[PDB]
RNA sequence: CUCUAAGCACAACCUGCGGGAACCCGUACCGCAAACCGACACAGGUGGGCGGGUGCAAGAGCACUCAGGCGCGCGGGAGAA
RNA sequence: GAAUGCCGGCAUGAGUAACGAUAAAGAGGGUGAGAAUCCCUCUCGCCGUAAGCCCAAGGGUUCCUACGCAAUGGUCGUCAGCGUAGGGUUAGGCGGGACCUAAGGUGAAGCCGAAAGGCGUAGCCGAAGGGCAGCCGGUUAAUAUUCCGGCCCUUCCCGCAG
RNA sequence: AGCCGGUAGCGGGCGUGGAUCCCUGGAUGUCCGAAUGGGGGAACCCGGCCGGCGGGAACGCCGGUCACCGCGCGCGCGGGGGGAACCUGGGGAACUGAAACAUCUCAGUACCCAGAGGAGAGGAAAGAGAAAUCGACUCCCUGAGUAGCGGCGAGCGAAAGGGGACCAGCCUAAACCGUCCGGCUUGUCCGGGCGGGGUCGUGGGGCCCUCGGACCGAAUCCCCAGCCUAGCCGAAGCUGUUGGGAAGCAGCGCCAGAGAGGGUGAAAGCCCCGUAGGCGAAAGGUGGGGGGAUAGGUGAGGGUACCCGAGUACCCCGUGGUUCGUGGAGCCAUGGGGGAAUCUGGGCGGACCACCGCCUAAGGCUAAGUACUCCGGGUGACCGAUAGCGCACCAGUAC
């Protein structure tokens, strides 16, 4: 059955995602089929926050090889949610 | 369906062929995939090891080599002789391995 | 150039044979075929429009079975048909086939 | 997860109402996400726990589906 | 924008103000080219817009030069036919 | 043993022709096992209705960074559009869709054809045409009319007033 | 009794409270695809209705539902598409052969299309054709390269009969009777439904009189055996010697309904896996065999002359099929034209006529014996990496 924890996969662990913690923009990897509105509700019921702004982008899987064998990494999608003034998602503040 | 094993960890077996013919040992491990067993203190090989956290200073280590399962025979914990294995149906009616020389259980 | 709704008469394939000479029967050397090719012999379809339950129904029918369209109309008197479309009525007639 | 514990999970699972089942899944689904996050930062050495929870959620839903289907 | 028809005229529409709501896909990099079409890091081919200054009658011509970009992925000598 | 036979391997021509625009180089300094060939500086030369810059097509990670040099690079290589890894593409207003139609395509009604199928007013699809609301600056190694700053605007839902 | 696939490693777990694994049934099954809410450049996009989720009216997500066509009184059942060959049907070449070429051949082949199905077609005589005879059909052998066909060239090429495989026969239409329904030209009406009756070639049936009053039995259904989809039991050897290694050699034994074959450090009946001989299914599939039910099946005379499949038979024109190419050209089929009869009817026995026989057209169905090999197994005087499938290897791939 579909829940919020099915929509949010893992947080984005990179120098650029960290920079957004300062201003309350958190960055998660999300399921590629999930809508902005869908991602809003999900982060909200997951972390008890108020989502004011959601920006999403797709990330192509990098093509890689093992000697003889050419292949592709799974395609991903990340979302950057803006929580309300003063709010925080502590789990990601982690760091 | 599954490989037939007349021997298992860790009943006692005679090595009846090869360089260790006649030795007796416990079945340390059974590798059904390769159809081979590991018999304690039998088939010792010298393997080289790189200097590591595992083996600093390094050099060599002694290891037991796998033996073709056919080269090994279980010993009867009753009569004490090397034997072939039979099967026997109990009243349960589960089946057990039994010695062919005497009717001993072999577990 | 098509199919008889009543009889199923269809276009068929026939040969057109070309012959020279005098038949043996009339004292001749014999008939030689100077050509054969395929051709089609079509049914003789015509339109048959009849009014049935106050509706206009039309049939594509080989001339041979033209009166068979009327026998249907005659047989169609025992059926409650009024109010239907011509498409439906035609199906009902054809069921009497 | 242990065999005996599986049987035990099933007995107690089959006694729940759908709603209790639905609620139970949601939590174990939430725990899966919690596991995934720590897995991300290399802070989950007992990684077998991930496979384990996935199958619990599976076993629950299978039973949720049991409850509804006849 | 306007006109009316079924309808509806506690509805409906227009205007002003407020609060709320606003999804999916693209966006990296080359792009007159070593990243496109030509089997090649190929003197070929590829649509649109910007394209400064001075001088030469004009100009998108021509010479030099701005910003910007390059010296073209083998070199060193010799000084014959 | 021959079929200008077939598949493969290895010779000869031969250290020969060539190394792909005659825009052009020189030195110093640095790095490194190794440097004409990578980085840095200075000097010299070439393009400038381009050999600069921005869009569309097409290509599809080639982008940025770290670590590398077997092969790819017509030489060399410490460099690279190359190997490994990690990072990177953020929109109600830009482009396309939730709008419109063009040739054409498809196609209720209807017509036609052995079968397969061919047609066909309406409608539907179809765009680089019509239509529609964002401008300037800052920030990143790498994105920006997308994030941030400032000042603006659009549609939809509900309410209130006229 | 090990296990977490090929796959070891890091990092962690599971199993005699029966894991891994194998078989059966079930659950889940994103998106596209017949693809079916609509659109579309397949795997993307966009909607209606009902119900749910969020603060939720806008926005979004979840669940269900919504294409078209056919048949049957909005609702139901069905249809669609795929499958290596095999099958039927609707279309249908050419090279080539004729030592040129046109009739002819290749060949109703290749191929296209439509439909079937585990098969398909065909099938219970309007047959054969001379036997005073046979008796559905299919399939093999023979008949026979015969009879014939043929620019009587090249070539093409049957059937009856005989030997076999298998075996099986049925349901309707019409007369007449009954009932529901509707028509307008009111009933002894015409017609359409459903039921009863009826199914034949020694002709049969309907109707009317006389007499006569349980055996069969499915191709349907149910049960069962048997089989398939995992499996299990399974006789008999030790010591020495050479050698890295015994299964070689030596010595002394032993099994055999098992001495097929593969393995194990070399060459093993007795070490392993097997083999001979046996055993095995809760579940699903099958079930042509065994049992049982059910549908269905069943008299004889005399009279009557009601019925016995229509644009049909039949004749003529144009063709195809057959061995038959226009030939003395019948037969079967039918595109055009003309156009009957119901047993004192009609077709056939190679123009036609007579005599003599055979057969019952114009409705439908029907196992088995036959074809093929995507798939599983068994066996080779079959290949052994240029061979064998294009592929022994991550191949319909790279290119
Ligand atoms: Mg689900
Ligand atoms: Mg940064
Ligand atoms: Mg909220
Ligand atoms: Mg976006
Ligand atoms: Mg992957
Ligand atoms: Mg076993
Ligand atoms: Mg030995
Ligand atoms: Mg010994
Ligand atoms: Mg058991
Ligand atoms: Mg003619
Ligand atoms: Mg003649
Ligand atoms: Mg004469
Ligand atoms: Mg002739
Ligand atoms: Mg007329
Ligand atoms: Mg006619
Ligand atoms: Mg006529
Ligand atoms: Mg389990
Ligand atoms: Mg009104
Ligand atoms: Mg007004
Ligand atoms: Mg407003
Ligand atoms: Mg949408
Ligand atoms: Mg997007
Ligand atoms: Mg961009
Ligand atoms: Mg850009
Ligand atoms: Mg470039
Ligand atoms: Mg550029
Ligand atoms: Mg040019
Ligand atoms: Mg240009
Ligand atoms: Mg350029
Ligand atoms: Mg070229
Ligand atoms: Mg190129
Ligand atoms: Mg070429
Ligand atoms: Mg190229
Ligand atoms: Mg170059
Ligand atoms: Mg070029
Ligand atoms: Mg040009
Ligand atoms: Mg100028
Ligand atoms: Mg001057
Ligand atoms: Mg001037
Ligand atoms: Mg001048
Ligand atoms: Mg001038
Ligand atoms: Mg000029
Ligand atoms: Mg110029
Ligand atoms: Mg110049
Ligand atoms: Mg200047
Ligand atoms: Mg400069
Ligand atoms: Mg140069
Ligand atoms: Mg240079
Ligand atoms: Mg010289
Ligand atoms: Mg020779
Ligand atoms: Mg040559
Ligand atoms: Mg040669
Ligand atoms: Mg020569
Ligand atoms: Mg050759
Ligand atoms: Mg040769
Ligand atoms: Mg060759
Ligand atoms: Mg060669
Ligand atoms: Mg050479
Ligand atoms: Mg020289
Ligand atoms: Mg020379
Ligand atoms: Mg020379
Ligand atoms: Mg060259
Ligand atoms: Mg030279
Ligand atoms: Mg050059
Ligand atoms: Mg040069
Ligand atoms: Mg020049
Ligand atoms: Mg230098
Ligand atoms: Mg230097
Ligand atoms: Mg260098
Ligand atoms: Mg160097
Ligand atoms: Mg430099
Ligand atoms: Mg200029
Ligand atoms: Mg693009
Ligand atoms: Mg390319
Ligand atoms: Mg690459
Ligand atoms: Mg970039
Ligand atoms: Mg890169
Ligand atoms: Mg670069
Ligand atoms: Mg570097
Ligand atoms: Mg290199
Ligand atoms: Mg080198
Ligand atoms: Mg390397
Ligand atoms: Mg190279
Ligand atoms: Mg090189
Ligand atoms: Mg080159
Ligand atoms: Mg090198
Ligand atoms: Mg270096
Ligand atoms: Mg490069
Ligand atoms: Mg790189
Ligand atoms: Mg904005
Ligand atoms: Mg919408
Ligand atoms: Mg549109
Ligand atoms: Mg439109
Ligand atoms: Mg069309
Ligand atoms: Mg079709
Ligand atoms: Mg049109
Ligand atoms: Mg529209
Ligand atoms: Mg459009
Ligand atoms: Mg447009
Ligand atoms: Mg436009
Ligand atoms: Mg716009
Ligand atoms: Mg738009
Ligand atoms: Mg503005
Ligand atoms: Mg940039
Ligand atoms: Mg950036
Ligand atoms: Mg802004
Ligand atoms: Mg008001
Ligand atoms: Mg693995
Ligand atoms: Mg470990
Ligand atoms: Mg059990
Ligand atoms: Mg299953
Ligand atoms: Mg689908
Ligand atoms: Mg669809
Ligand atoms: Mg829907
Ligand atoms: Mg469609
Ligand atoms: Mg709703
Ligand atoms: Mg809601
Ligand atoms: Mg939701
Ligand atoms: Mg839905
Ligand atoms: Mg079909
Ligand atoms: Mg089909
Ligand atoms: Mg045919
Ligand atoms: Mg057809
Ligand atoms: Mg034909
Ligand atoms: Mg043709
Ligand atoms: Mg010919
Ligand atoms: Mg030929
Ligand atoms: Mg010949
Ligand atoms: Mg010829
Ligand atoms: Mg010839
Ligand atoms: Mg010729
Ligand atoms: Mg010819
Ligand atoms: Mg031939
Ligand atoms: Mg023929
Ligand atoms: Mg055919
Ligand atoms: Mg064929
Ligand atoms: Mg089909
Ligand atoms: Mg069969
Ligand atoms: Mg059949
Ligand atoms: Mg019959
Ligand atoms: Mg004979
Ligand atoms: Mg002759
Ligand atoms: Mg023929
Ligand atoms: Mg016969
Ligand atoms: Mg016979
Ligand atoms: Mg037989
Ligand atoms: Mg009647
Ligand atoms: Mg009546
Ligand atoms: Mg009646
Ligand atoms: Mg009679
Ligand atoms: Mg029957
Ligand atoms: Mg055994
Ligand atoms: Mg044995
Ligand atoms: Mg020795
Ligand atoms: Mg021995
Ligand atoms: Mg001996
Ligand atoms: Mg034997
Ligand atoms: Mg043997
Ligand atoms: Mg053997
Ligand atoms: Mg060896
Ligand atoms: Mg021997
Ligand atoms: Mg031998
Ligand atoms: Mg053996
Ligand atoms: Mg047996
Ligand atoms: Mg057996
Ligand atoms: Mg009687
Ligand atoms: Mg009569
Ligand atoms: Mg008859
Ligand atoms: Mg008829
Ligand atoms: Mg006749
Ligand atoms: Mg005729
Ligand atoms: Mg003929
Ligand atoms: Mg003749
Ligand atoms: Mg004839
Ligand atoms: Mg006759
Ligand atoms: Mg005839
Ligand atoms: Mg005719
Ligand atoms: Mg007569
Ligand atoms: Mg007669
Ligand atoms: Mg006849
Ligand atoms: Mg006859
Ligand atoms: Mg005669
Ligand atoms: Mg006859
Ligand atoms: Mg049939
Ligand atoms: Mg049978
Ligand atoms: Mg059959
Ligand atoms: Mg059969
Ligand atoms: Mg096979
Ligand atoms: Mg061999
Ligand atoms: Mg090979
Ligand atoms: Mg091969
Ligand atoms: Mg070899
Ligand atoms: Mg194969
Ligand atoms: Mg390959
Ligand atoms: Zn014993």
């Amino acid at each position: 059955m579909k829940t919020a924890y099915d929509v949010i996969l893992a947080p984005v662990l990179s120098e650029k995602a960290y920079a957004g913690f300062a201003e309350g923009k958190y960055t998660f990897w999300v399921h590629p089929k999930a809508t902005k509105t869908e991602i809003k509700n999900a982060v909200e019921t997951a972390f008890k926050v108020k989502v004011v702004k959601v920006n999403t982008l797709h990330v192509r899987g990098k093509k890689k090889r093992l000697g003889r064998y050419l292949g592709k990494r799974p395609d991903r999608k990340k979302a950057i949610v803006q929580v309300a003034p003063g709010q925080k998602i502590e789990a990601l503040e982690g760091l | 369906m599954r490989v037939k094993m007349h021997v298992k960890k860790g009943d006692t077996v005679l090595v009846a062929s090869g360089k260790y013919k006649g030795r007796v040992g416990k079945v340390k491990e059974v590798l059904p995939k390769k159809y081979a067993v590991i018999v304690e203190g039998v088939n010792i090989v010298k393997k080289a090891v790189r200097v590591s956290p595992k083996y600093p200073q390094g050099g060599f280590i002694e290891k037991e080599a796998p033996l073709h399962a056919s080269k090994v025979r279980p010993i009867c914990p009753a009569c004490g002789k090397p034997t072939r294995v039979r099967k026997k149906f109990l009243e349960n009616g589960k089946k057990i391995r039994v010695c062919a020389k005497c009717g001993g259980a072999l577990d | 150039s098509k199919v008889c709704e009543i009889s199923g008469k269809r276009p068929i394939v026939a040969n057109s044979i070309q012959r020279r000479g005098k038949a043996k029967r009339e004292g001749g050397v014999g008939k030689k075929t100077t050509g054969i090719s395929k051709r089609r012999q079509y049914p003789n379809l015509q339109k048959v429009r009849v009014r049935v339950a106050g509706q206009e129904i039309t049939f594509r029918v080989a001339a041979s079975h033209i009166p068979k369209v009327y026998e249907l109309v005659e047989r169609a008197k025992g059926l409650k048909l009024e109010g239907l479309s011509p498409k439906e009525i035609k199906k009902e007639l054809l069921k009497l086939l | 997860m242990k065999l005996s514990e599986v049987r035990k999970q099933l007995e107690e699972a089959r006694k729940l109402s759908p709603v209790e089942l639905e609620k139970l899944v949601r939590e174990k689904k939430r725990e899966l996400m919690e596991l995934r996050f720590q897995a991300s930062i290399g802070q989950l050495s007992q990684n077998h726990k991930i496979r384990d929870l996935k199958r619990q959620i599976a076993r629950l839903l299978t039973v949720l589906n049991e409850k509804r289907r006849q």
